């Protein structure tokens, strides 16, 4: 019956793949910004007389 | 292809020739076959010379190629 049809395959495929992230899954640990900008030098200094 | 029989030019045109080659062929193929693959045959004819093209059609790991 496996060897008759792809689909059968596929849902093996599928099975151990579900398998294997349930029994190897961990979390991020790497963080992802966008772009952070410069400091012209001026805006750290306050403005006063 | 070495222990068919040569398929020339000339042989090209007549549309029956072809079909029994290929046809043969195929038989061949699919008696030998000890790995799942399945083999078909198909015939191309082209509207320039009134050739006919002989095309080959396989199935490996449930995926479909022409040849």
């Amino acid at each position: 019956r496996i060897l008759g049809s792809a689909d059968r395959l596929m849902e093996v495929i599928r099975e151990e793949l579900e398998l294997v992230r349930e029994q190897f899954g961990d979390k991020r640990r790497t963080e992802i910004t966008a772009n952070s900008a410069d400091i012209n030098l001026e805006d750290l200094i306050t403005q006063e007389d | 292809l070495i222990y068919q029989p040569t398929l020339t030019e000339a042989d090209l045109s007549d549309e029956q020739t072809v079909t029994r080659w290929v046809n043969a062929l195929v038989s061949e193929l699919n008696d030998k076959e000890q790995h799942g693959s399945q083999w078909k045959f198909d015939v191309h004819t082209n509207a320039e010379q009134n050739l006919f093209e002989p095309i080959v059609r396989v199935r490996t790991h449930g995926v479909d190629t022409d040849y």
